[PDB]
């Protein structure tokens, strides 16, 4: 028709071409199998370090490394101890509270001995008088409310029985008889018109009494030195001790101004030395205090001036404390007793010093428990070496489990990828084979077409 | 009007297959004979092919070849079972359509090593007549290129003439499957032995 | 020249073909190795991540036992230390005011022992002062002062002998006349000397009548008051007050006495006037001259006045000071009921005293149950701070888990530096290509230069 034949010969190109990319893919297939014969040279390597490895690592496992029961058994045997420790403790702190409660049981006493300390000599304070009667307990109160009451203590102080003090109660009875105990109880003004000024609650609220002068003729009380005439002594005002309103509030409130002091047993003897009026603005010789009795002389305004007798004795009583008799009946109520009381407190605060010792015992015993506690922390550093053992051989194990998988996977997974090469080796040995075949049967459909040219 | 080197050229394509085969095969091959029977049967096909072609380069229906198969590149072939079966062959034909000895050698054992300078022969060339081979080594100038006596061996069987030494590709090609598998066995039992202990 | 000459030049051919196989081979080999290299890394990577955390989760059961509070559970002593010491000083406080209660009930446990009892059987004496005859205890005749039974009942035969007759001692020659009852509840804190004496002769006598008291053991020197047995000097004022005086309710055995009254020191100017502020009325005026009196406080109880205004508060009691035909005996009915009635105070003032003592007492029980709340707090913490010799006592016993840890950790730096290895060989492939892929192109020409024909000619 067009061209005989020339347009047939493509056929053997194309086919010598495709026998050209066999080719190819053979050297690509050998060159892939000298890459996994480098695979098996790699996996040689690593099994034979993995071996060593492994037969070292187990050869670690022949050394002493002694391990026992007592890896927990210590620690539990200890769990006693560290309790023996607890049950320390709370003794101790049961034996620290008793000393803390005989620390206060004895800072009681230990202020009482302070006041006793202070009450060692003359009163600390006068109140102590009152504390044996109820109505003495109200004069008690009215001493606290005129310490309340400036005014009226500045005014009319604390009764003469209180403020006054002397070095006995014999000495005392200076003005004991003079003046009656129940006017003894009455607080004492300082001039004349204080009475009408602050009587209220002293003789309302509490039940007490109180007194007003006699006379106002404030003169030397008694006729000059000579008026020590029976062997009087002196002064009365003065002999006693205590303020000086205090003293002048007597004097003619309750008739003791002019009244001489003396030991001796003496009497107004002067009676007749005053059958006469004999005022002169004075009624001295009515009364006067002589040893530990009294008598009492009138002086009438009705009377013809010859005088009648009356007299009383001087209880020698619980009357005018500076103090409890000074000394006598002290030593025996209270000076004892508190000095028995502080031997009992040098024993007690000593004994509370034995508890502390006793405390000490068991201090040295908790230092000791908390040492041997630090001495089983050093057994814990024996036991954080024989953990670290431990840790060391399961370490090995580890790497030894690793290695017993990684010996199994290597040995085969890469290494049988040689059955693929194999494969491609016989896919290649066909594909040669029937393509040199295929090229030489398209013979004779060549140019031998010289039947039509 | 002719087209003719195409078909030289398809000889050069199965003579680079043949080299393709000649050290492909796999160390779990068993048998080769079927392989070397089927590229004997392209080989000869193509031959007798060539004859088929050259029939008209005198000048269809035309005279008879009976042309036979006589040519030296014919024992390219003939020699890979022998090769497959063990390193102990010494193959080159040249003269007997069969072995050496047509089963044995027995020839004195000089080998894939060099007799003297002993290493595997890595460049040789063969002389077809005396079968001695060199790599133009320590003997590549005693008498080099002399022949009328005294190639050097003592006593040999004839004296000679001048073609130094040529092509003979069978020395490698025994020396490759018999070391790959030998090295085989010395890996395989390398790993056994330590494998998973 | 030019006949064959260049059939020669497929030489280029083998060339190009070598060149080809070695840039291809290098270019596969290489890839294939950054594959393998990414294959490896994802592969260990997958690995590692398919156990990292699963070891810390199985460790954080028991170690969460103790687990991350272990700082505050060390702390924790701190504040255990400050409860046990506001403990001790708050239970301190407690024992304080326990004691310091206890004291305040032993003070006023003293002071209702040494009051009640004391001031009750001293108000009851009267009694038996009334009802007792017999030596020693009390008895009728110390009015005056206890022993003077026996200083009378000895002058029942002294009484004439001294310097002028002695026929009384004042309380028999004088009485309070027939019906003066409730006038005479204070006669001894009225009048304290006349009744008690007796008479002599005349000042000479200060020295006499002392010291005859050796004849049976009485107690104190007894005082000495004279007058005549007669009437004297009428000549001046003769005072009566508003009601019945000492002048006028005076029932006599020797009449004569009367005059020695005025003429006393006006403790005989007495008048009892009800009620305090009565006696406000009208004293002030001392009409017919009198200037002292007597005042209610309640009926127990009252006031000494004089002036009209001023005013004292005494200790009244139910002392009889004289012979009288109105005698002890006569007011009986009296110093029964009445006795009965005011014995009341001894429980009245005990209980004033014990109520709120209860109330403090009671008030100490929620003291002491706070102390032992405290207490039980005491071990409460005790049994809390246990956690530190549970926690620290007990070792850390991770360890045996740790062990897997240091793989865990190394394997992602083994990963690192094959991802280092793997971030240059994945452009050393690259670098490799561009050498090999541009030498393809001299292939190629090669390649293509092979053509030429055969023809006939010259």
């Amino acid at each position: 028709k067009t061209d005989e034949f020339l347009k047939a010969k493509e056929k053997i190109n194309e086919i010598f071409e495709k026998l050209n990319t066999i080719r190819d893919e053979v050297i690509k297939k050998k060159n892939q199998n000298e890459y996994y014969r480098g695979r098996t040279k790699k996996l040689q390597a690593t099994i034979i370090s993995t071996k060593e490895d492994f037969l070292r690592s187990q050869e670690i496992l022949a050394q002493t490394h002694l391990p026992e029961k007592s890896v927990f058994e210590d620690i539990d045997i200890k769990r006693k101890e560290i309790i023996n420790k607890e049950g320390e403790i709370r003794d101790l702190i049961s034996e620290i509270d008793a000393k803390a409660n005989a620390i206060n049981h004895e800072m009681r006493s230990i202020q009482r001995q302070a006041e006793s300390k202070t009450k060692s000599l003359t009163t600390t304070d006068k109140i102590g008088i009152l504390n044996q009667d109820q109505d003495l307990k109200e004069v008690r109160d009215a001493v606290l409310m005129v310490r309340e009451h400036p005014e009226m203590k500045d005014k009319i102080l604390e009764p003469p029985i209180m403020t006054v003090s002397a070095i006995n109660a014999q000495f005392a009875a200076y003005l004991a008889q003079c003046v009656d105990y129940n006017t003894s109880k009455a607080l004492t003004v300082v001039d004349s018109d204080s009475y009408k000024l602050f009587a209220n609650p002293i003789l309302d609220k509490f039940k007490v009494n109180l007194r007003e002068l006699s006379s106002a003729d404030t003169t030397p009380p008694v006729p000059a030195e000579t008026v020590r005439d029976l062997g009087f002594e002196g002064y009365l005002s003065d002999f006693i001790t205590g303020d000086k309103r205090v003293m002048k509030m007597l004097c003619q409130t309750s008739k003791i101004h002019t009244i001489p002091v003396s030991r001796r047993e003496l009497t107004p003897a002067q009676i007749k030395k005053l059958i006469t009026p004999r005022p002169n603005g004075k009624i001295l010789f009515k009364r006067i205090i002589h040893g530990n009795r009294l008598v009492d002389i009138k002086q009438s305004a009705y009377g013809s001036k010859q005088v009648f007798p009356t007299d009383v004795s001087i209880k020698q009583t619980n009357f005018y404390q500076g103090s409890i008799m000074s000394n006598e009946q002290k030593i025996r109520i209270e000076n004892e007793i508190i000095n028995l009381k502080n031997e009992y407190n040098d024993r007690k605060s000593t004994l509370d010093a034995l508890s502390n010792q006793k405390s000490g015992y068991r201090h040295e015993l908790s230092e000791l428990a908390s040492k041997n506690d630090d001495i089983n922390r050093e057994a814990h550093q024996l036991n954080e070496i024989r953990k670290k053992y431990t840790m060391r051989k399961s370490t090995i194990e580890t790497l030894r489990e690793k290695l017993d998988q990684l010996k199994r996977e290597a040995r085969k997974d890469v290494s049988q990828k040689i059955k693929d090469i194999d494969d491609q080796i016989q896919q290649l040995l066909l594909k040669q084979r029937h393509l040199l075949s295929k090229m030489a049967s398209s013979m004779k459909s060549l140019k031998n077409c010289q039947k039509e040219l | 009007r002719d087209l003719s080197n195409i078909y030289q050229q398809c000889y050069k394509q199965i003579d680079e297959t043949i080299n393709q085969l000649v050290d492909s095969t796999s160390p779990s091959t068993i048998g080769i004979e079927e392989q070397v029977a089927d590229i004997t049967s392209t080989y000869k096909l193509l031959s007798t092919y060539e004859s088929e072609s050259n029939s008209f380069d005198e000048h269809p229906t035309p005279e008879p070849a009976t042309m036979v198969n006589n040519t030296d590149t014919l024992k390219i072939l003939k020699v890979l079972p022998y090769i497959w079966n063990d390193p102990t062959c010494v193959i080159p034909d040249l003269q007997n359509p069969a072995d050496e000895d047509d089963l044995q050698i027995e020839g004195g054992k000089i080998e894939l090593t060099c007799p003297i300078t002993c290493k595997p022969y890595e460049a040789p060339l063969i002389s077809r007549k005396c079968n001695h081979v060199f790599d133009r080594d320590g003997i590549q100038n005693y008498l080099q290129g002399y022949t009328t006596r005294d190639c050097p061996q003592a006593a040999c069987s004839q004296v000679v003439s001048m073609r130094d030494f040529v092509r003979d590709p069978i020395m490698e090609l025994r020396c490759k499957i018999a070391k790959m598998k030998e090295s085989q066995e010395q890996d395989k039992r390398s790993s056994q032995a330590i494998d998973v202990l | 020249a030019k006949v064959i000459y260049v059939n020669e030049k497929d030489s280029e051919h083998q060339n190009a073909r070598e060149l080809l196989r070695d840039v291809k081979s290098r270019f596969e080999k290489e890839k294939s190795n950054q594959a393998e290299a990414q294959s490896n890394i994802d592969q260990g990577r997958k690995k590692v991540d398919a156990l990292n955390k699963t070891i810390a989760h199985l460790e954080e059961e028991l170690t969460k036992e103790m687990g991350g509070d272990k700082d505050q559970m060390r702390q924790e002593l701190e504040q255990l230390e400050k409860a046990n010491e506001k403990l001790r000083e708050v239970n301190n406080s407690l024992v304080v005011s326990l004691q310091d209660v206890k004291n305040e009930e032993r003070d006023i446990q003293h002071e209702r022992e040494s009051e009640l009892r004391t001031i009750s059987r001293s108000i009851q004496n009267k009694k038996v002062e009334l009802q007792n005859i017999a030596k020693g205890n009390d008895t009728f005749l110390m009015n005056f002062d206890r022993n003077m039974d026996r200083l009378l009942r000895t002058i029942e035969q002294r009484k004439n002998e001294f310097e002028t007759p002695a026929i009384g001692p004042l309380g028999s020659l004088v009485t309070i006349r027939k019906g003066f009852e409730k006038w005479t509840r204070s006669i001894q804190r009225a009048i304290s000397s006349s009744l008690n004496a007796f008479v002599v002769s005349n000042p000479k006598d200060n020295r006499l009548f002392r010291d005859i008291m050796r004849s049976c053991g009485i107690r104190s020197n007894i005082p000495i008051v004279t007058y005549c047995l007669s009437q004297f000097d009428y000549s001046k004022g003769r005072a009566h007050g508003n009601y019945p005086t000492i002048v006028d309710a005076l029932e006599f055995s020797k009449p004569e006495i009367e005059c020695l009254f005025v003429d006393l020191s006006r403790i005989e100017r007495i008048v009892l006037i009800e009620d305090k502020n009565e006696a406000r009325n009208f004293l002030q005026r001392n009409p017919v001259n009198v200037n002292m009196a007597l005042s209610l406080r309640d009926r127990r109880s009252g006031f000494q006045l004089s002036g009209g205004y001023r005013l004292d508060t005494v200790t009244y009691q139910d002392k009889i000071r004289l012979k009288v035909n109105s005698s002890s005996d006569n007011g009986t009915q009296y110093l029964k009921d009445l006795i009965e009635q005011e014995t009341k105070e001894l429980q009245n003032i005990r209980d004033r005293y014990e109520e709120k003592l209860s109330e403090v007492r009671s008030r100490l029980k929620e003291i002491d149950g706070r102390l032992k709340s405290t207490k039980n707090e005491m071990r409460k913490t005790n049994f809390r701070m246990t956690e530190l010799k549970m926690n620290v006592g007990k070792v850390v016993d991770t360890g045996i888990l740790n062990s897997k840890i240091n793989e865990r950790k190394n394997q992602e730096q083994a990963i690192a530096s094959y991802e280092a290895a793997k971030e240059e060989l994945g452009l050393k492939i690259e670098q490799i290509a561009q050498e090999a892929q541009p030498i393809k192109e001299q292939y190629d020409s090669t390649k293509l230069a092979l053509v030429e024909a055969q023809d006939e000619l010259q």
